[PDB]
């Protein structure tokens, strides 16, 4: 009596904690530095407390290279999930920064690339709008649910792994660009026409145009254009989230 | 009941988890996240020093959790101190008002998700939800609410920077940093519209609503 | 596995010390019972045996799988017990010090490990 | 059934042992027949050992909790 | 709470930004266009004389309409902070 | 009635833990440190004087500003307590008075009203009815607001210099130069020819 | 209307009056006043010691919790 | 206080043992007084009464001529027994206080 | 039943293994954050 | 085999140098520099976040190290359990695939320079190059390869920028900046040809 | 009157705790550090000399500058204390005088007046009796002002170079060529040719 | 005369803390990393190779440069220490001499004279009698000056490329074309074809000799 | 006119006088000077130790508080 | 070179630990010729050597982290 | 010209000399030397321990000051 076998409880509560905390430190909104560290650790601990008793406990000792392989596996799974989720916000940030750069908002990058003078304020605006939308669509709950679900697909125990699958996540790097182009497209094109229009004005009497009349007009036009274009991101926001989620579901397995 | 040595041991051990209660079961998380986000918004990452914001958050939490603490004291601490309720029942009696306060501010979606993750049976009413389901549901709801509040907080301070950059760009001053100009104007705004009274009242209502 | 194997010798020696002291206390308790042969175990041989093959029990009334050997009597007695009190108390004190030595060695090793891990 | 349940069971067992030893000691001090001083003293000894075991378990458990909460995420 | 409310939040915010920035940008644009057409009429071309009246015009713009902008933005921020505890989810 | 000496020692040595909290929240340290950080941001260089120098200087300024309050506390509480003429609790109650007056004199009415609203306070009455737990957060909020009010107007001359230099440079034609690089020496010149440090300390002291 | 400062004051009072009662009992027993027993004196002194240890441990826990809360960054 | 309730029984037992020890020593000291009655207390009943003193006369064994009913052997045995029980009560109370202390030490 | 000799030894072994796991994870997390705090 | 506590100390100490192992020993520097140069090419220095580029480079590094990880698993992970080889003979045996990979990706000139920097005259064979001479030479070779790949990426975007500017000048415009016009065309060219997947395929082929 | 040995070592360790504050606010470390940071900013190379290199250089320069004061403290105060000739209190009082004289030599009368008037000190006859609590903040403020003066003056030749290269590029029509890229190598050449490092360190030493 | 074991251990562990200071102010590292900090500026990419890659490359180059000095210290001083034929004080006295010679050969005479004058030192008979307090800051000053010389010289071919590209762009009437973005790939070309990294490290190593 | 350094000096001096008085009393008792009792010697020694430990604790708290105040990011 | 010296130091420390452990193991079995004081002294010497190794590792790791955190 | 390195070397030499003297006296006493008493040996060992502890604490304070100064952002 008075056994309280500690190794069994430790091995039951450790690896799910490692995977949950690995997701927490990288998953969007759950990985933002504004949350105190203890809150994140407690959330991981409580989620593991809820989940672990149902799972089959592992018996590999913590003092073995098998434990290191397990820890590497959990870290890989968590960071892969969090990063694949982060790709959508990366795409939204790209689209916003490009709309802002076609605004002429930061012209110093065309002359001094990476010269400590850059303000992608539109990128930040649409990034926080995307975060608000993600909060509204309860994406984080889904993330937690999928973190739990990847066990049935991929159990804690060391399992063999595949290859082109990693490429898929890396190939998801294309989406950030591909979807970004579309969001812009609904505005950059008209801005392009505006610039074309300015060109027609410069084909008249030489000089006396551009850098003096083009910038304010194009700034105001970009502002009101994409202010009107704001209602458009939400369907595209859901499209981006669905793309990331089903890509994750297909490739994680 | 337990022996007096066991009661003293349990009391001393339970005194350890006070930061955990403050962080994961109390109104502290939303307020501290909102304060951190607001400090990130104004462009002064070291302005109200962390200790000042922590003290303000502690006082706000003490003012907000007052009815819950009062109910715990009148229902659990008072009978326990008068030797009417045992030590192992005062905890159970006092965990109920805190559970109710955590429930009201939580969200259905989180509750449904964490009721599904535990493989528990159907919960027809809120009276069947245990603490093992309410704790992380409340934590997630508080995190989401704090982030929503902070992200709607962030908008005007970025609007000002946007208009500042556009105005600077109209005149061709493309090499002037916009952040350095915008910071005094952001401070001026936060001074003008009662920056703190409105935020304090909004957070307090956000709890009592 | 590695940590379990590294701390297994001293742990098993300390358990065998505990069982030997239980046996010696039983001998001391039965010191005035007529017709009781004093029992004792060969510590080294039983320690190596437990080392190579894991600990086992007769039942589980339960008792260890140790071989309870008889001590050679010193001088005869009419009642018929061979519990000589000088031998019993010398073995008791020696086993006491050796158990304290085992505790010291095991505690030193465990601190010698927390020192590495702590950071 | 659970870890909290096991800890509650251990606390209840230790408290019950201590209360039994105390009750036997009070019965002996009362003068009631059949209670031997040997049993009283041995039971008090056992209760003290059990209390010390509980104290050590609490100390370690608190140390482990402090170690876990110190982890940087 | 609903995404319709969020996107409305962004729209109204950024229309407030547009209203704040439109007078200054429009004044600068009009001054630049006027100076450019005068240069074209007079056949004068230096890229620096168009920069001179623009600063004066835009700075006068704050003199005339500055209080209106300051009152509009404060009202927006006040209303947003007051309605903060009713759009919580 | 008086506490035992062991209880007095325990309370006295425990209260020293709140010394940084007292200095930050309850004294003038917060406003001075916020103004100094904002001035560092306004100078164009973010870390020219090390944080250590500014912290020590703010501590000295806080001590000099609060010296009258410290003298009043010493006369009212410390001296009659050390001579064993009043108890510890009564000494603390008596010594809380000048600090309460100092906190009230710089407290915004709206802050106090709001924090009394949130604390269920009903018929308050005399300015001498505000409890410490209500007065303290209102004082902190008022101090933060006042520090921001000072900082955003400290920012003004350096913005003037920046805008003037940028306008002159771009109107002259050299639009490819970074205006801040040329402006920083002129910001330093303005700060040293006005005696910015001395005048800033004078203004910070006279703000009370 | 609960008061944490009031509760701390009440607890400190409880400890201080326990210590003062034990001290006065020892006072009277040393002075030779009849009715005071040595075992009662020792038991009351030990009870006061236990109460002060209670207070010291609660102080340690509260100070540690406060320091860990105030050492956090927002 | 809850601390008193835990230590009330042993403190009252210790005080009652001290009082009965004084009474027995008074019986020993006044052994030679002619006409002195040997008095004693019933420990269990008085312990009930204090937890929730009256002196009872000892039944004489041998009739003396001077009216002294104090018997040496009976009260010597009672004195030794009371000393032993006082030591046992001290031991139990000290053990309880030491346990309450090691619970707190840390 | 199980004696203090076994209880304490396994209790210590579990504490040691948990500390080892915590330290190794802390090293891994620090390395990951150092990698991600890069500048490309 | 030496003491378990010393093994724990050495293991936790070697865990610290994980960024050093990722940067100096694997290919991570090459992909990270290629990504940085490509971002500089499109004219937007903050379009994809640095975090996303770092994670993409990490995933690419994991795939492109998967054969070396498999060789390590065969030579070190497995026999350490069967205890045919362990501790010394194995850690070095497991590091041998890294040596083969870094010999494959290292130029001869860098190795020659770093040998004559260490006065290692009798280094005759090519499979017994010490780690001290192999590591910085490998890093320099990776820097050269990454710069070459970055220039190859630069060529088409530079061509597009030049073409846009030339058409603007020929059409009569002398004041319109060509960067604003050419940026969306750069993006539409990058997306339409699906630049990203071919870039990763070439990087994987680049070994 | 002499402190017991345990009190003496308690004082010694507690004083050793305050070492960085003494270095920053009583020696010449702060001015040298500020000038070095401003110079690094002035060359357009925000991170070329690592912070540790400049900190070590400033520490060595401070040690060399303060060698006479340390020698005076050793000869007049520390040496008799180490030979048990004088107690710790009088040794500290005697050691304060040379450091006080050095700090008074490098302070501005206006700042001293500001801190004296702020602290409500009575009239002080001559520099002989000025409390350290008054002298320390005034000396810190004077050091800040002097450091900013030196940095602003140092900023001039690089400004000349930037302006001349920008004008040369602009007069050629090169409208979109940024001048920083061309100016940085020439700033390095200018600083190298004039033997800038040793000259600037010699100038900093000579000003003390 | 030898120190006690406790004092020796204390001194050794205390001196282990000065490793970054010794590396920066006594070895080649200061000249290397600084040049790298400028080279990444000359190429037009402040990002460049990552900071840690450059730092580690500088560390390896520093070790290769100081290999003779390290070998001489190991032979003359540390070997008798391990073989018990010397004390810690004498080892510290003897092992510094090769490092002092290495520092002196790269020390400009003007800086050494400046620090002598500033320490009011007496007449130093010959290099061998120069105190370390005078040799250290003078070596650091000369090191900084030499690093700046090397960096400015490095800045030359990229300036040539920028000037040529800008002149070509302006001669064609393409005035509105920023030449930095066009000239960056050609700077990368120049660094690739000439084998810039290997050449630069060889030049640095030869410069220290 | 209240100076915290003055109060620290006063407390330090008072601790020093207590320690010196206890030391001199023990010195005189050792030399066999009539009129000195051992119990008072030990009591004053223990009081000196208590005063010094109180000074140590006050210094520890003040130094800790100063380091927490002095390490904030401005 | 340097790695070789570190390896030699680690080998010496581990040989210390192994010798102490083997001596204690032999003494536990009751083997003659091994005294308790020698066992305790060897155990303490091994602990001291291991603590020295830990401290040296800590200083070296701190120095490496400080060096690698510089801004080029 | 007073140098801090010289003072540190002198302090280390003094600590080492005291430790060596105590060790030599203890070694001689163990070897049965007549003119050495146990109380002197123990007192000298305790004094050497106190001196070395003072040296350790001074080193700790100096290292803390150096690491604080060298962690600046200049």
């Amino acid at each position: 009596v008075t056994s309280e076998q500690w190794l069994y409880w430790l091995h039951l509560y450790f690896w799910p904690l490692l995977r949950v905390l690995a997701l927490i430190s990288t998953a969007p909104i759950l990985s933002e530095r504004a949350i105190p560290k203890r809150v994140k650790l407690g959330l991981g601990i409580m989620i593991t407390l809820v989940i672990a008793p149902s799972l089959p406990a592992n018996d590999t000792p913590l003092f073995s290279i098998a434990a290191l392989w397990l820890a590497m596996q959990q870290i890989l799974i968590g960071i892969a999930l969090g990063f694949t989720m982060q790709f959508a916000f990366a795409a939204v940030r790209t689209a916003g920064e490009f709309i802002g750069l076609q605004m002429g908002l930061s012209f110093a990058t065309f002359v001094d690339p990476g010269s400590h003078l850059n303000m992608p304020v539109l990128a930040r605006i649409m990034d926080m709008l995307a975060m608000l939308l993600f909060l509204t669509f309860n994406g984080h709950l889904w993330l937690i649910s999928l973190l739990v679900d990847t066990f049935h697909t991929l159990p804690i125990g060391s399992n063999p792994v595949n290859s082109n699958a990693f490429m898929a996540l890396a190939r998801a790097g294309g989406l950030i660009f591909l979807n970004g182009l579309m969001l812009a497209l609904p505005v950059i094109t008209l801005l392009l026409t505006l610039n074309l229009a300015l060109g027609l004005l410069n084909r008249m009497a030489p000089q006396l145009s551009i850098f003096v009349i083009g910038f304010p007009l194009t700034l105001t036009v970009g502002i009101m254009l994409m202010a009107a274009l704001m209602p458009l991101i939400a369907p595209f926001c859901e499209h981006l989230f669905s793309e990331i989620f089903n890509l994750l579901a297909d490739i994680v397995s | 009941s337990w022996s007096l040595s066991v009661q003293t041991l349990v009391f001393i051990t339970s005194l350890t988890f006070l930061p955990a209660i403050l962080l994961m079961m109390t109104s502290f998380t939303r307020i501290i996240i909102v304060f951190g986000l607001l400090r990130n918004a104004l462009g002064t990452p070291s302005a109200p020093p962390n200790q000042v914001l922590l003290g303000l958050a502690l006082f706000l939490t003490f003012f907000i959790m007052s009815p819950v603490i009062d109910k715990i004291y009148v229902d659990a601490y008072q009978p326990f101190s008068e030797q009417k309720i045992s030590m192992q029942e005062a905890l159970d009696k006092g965990a109920q008002p805190l559970r109710a306060f955590m429930l009201r501010q939580t969200r259905e979606a989180d509750l449904a998700l964490f009721a599904r993750l535990a493989n528990s049976g159907p919960l027809q009413g809120p009276e069947a939800v245990p603490m093992r389901i309410l704790l992380p549901a409340y934590v997630t709801s508080e995190l989401k609410t704090a982030f929503q509040i902070g992200f709607t907080i962030f908008i005007p301070f970025l609007i000002i920077d946007l208009v500042i950059a556009s105005v600077l760009m109209a005149l061709g001053m493309m090499m002037v940093p916009p952040a350095t100009i915008a910071l005094p104007f952001k401070l001026m705004l936060f001074v003008l519209v009662d920056g703190w009274q409105l935020l304090m009242g909004s957070l307090a209502q956000s709890f009592y609503s | 596995d590695r940590l379990d194997a590294a701390l297994r010798f001293q742990q098993e020696a300390l358990n065998l010390r505990a069982q030997r002291q239980e046996i010696l206390a039983a001998n001391i308790a039965n010191a005035d019972t007529p017709g009781y042969q004093a029992r004792d175990i060969d510590f080294a041989s039983e320690l190596k045996k437990v080392m190579v093959r894991g600990r086992e029990e007769t039942g589980g009334v339960s008792s260890p799988a140790v071989d309870l050997l008889y001590r050679v009597p010193d001088q005869p007695s009419l009642d018929g017990n061979t519990v000589d009190m000088d031998r019993e108390r010398t073995q008791f004190a020696d086993n006491s010090l050796k158990y304290q030595m085992g505790l010291t060695v095991l505690g030193s090793q465990l601190k010698g490990m927390m020192n590495v891990l702590q950071g | 059934v659970s870890f909290a349940g096991q800890l509650h069971a251990a606390l209840d067992r230790i408290s019950d042992r201590q209360a039994a030893a105390r009750v036997q000691a009070e019965k002996f001090t009362l003068g009631e027949p059949g209670i031997a001083l040997n049993d009283v003293m041995a039971d008090m000894q056992k209760a003290s050992v059990s209390m010390q075991m509980g104290i050590q378990v609490r100390n370690k458990l608190v140390a482990a909790y402090q170690e876990v909460m110190s982890m940087q995420v | 709470m609903t995404p319709e409310s969020v996107m409305m939040m962004g729209t109204e915010a950024m229309k407030v930004a547009l209203a704040l920035a439109a007078p200054l940008l429009l004044v600068a644009l009009i001054t630049g266009l006027i100076i450019s057409i005068l240069q074209a009429a007079t056949q004068i071309n230096e890229m620096t004389l168009s920069f001179i009246p623009k600063i004066v015009a835009v700075f006068i713009a704050i003199i005339v309409a500055g209080p209106w902008m300051l009152n509009l933005l404060l009202d927006y921020v006040r209303t947003l902070f007051s309605n903060l505890p009713y759009i919580i989810g």
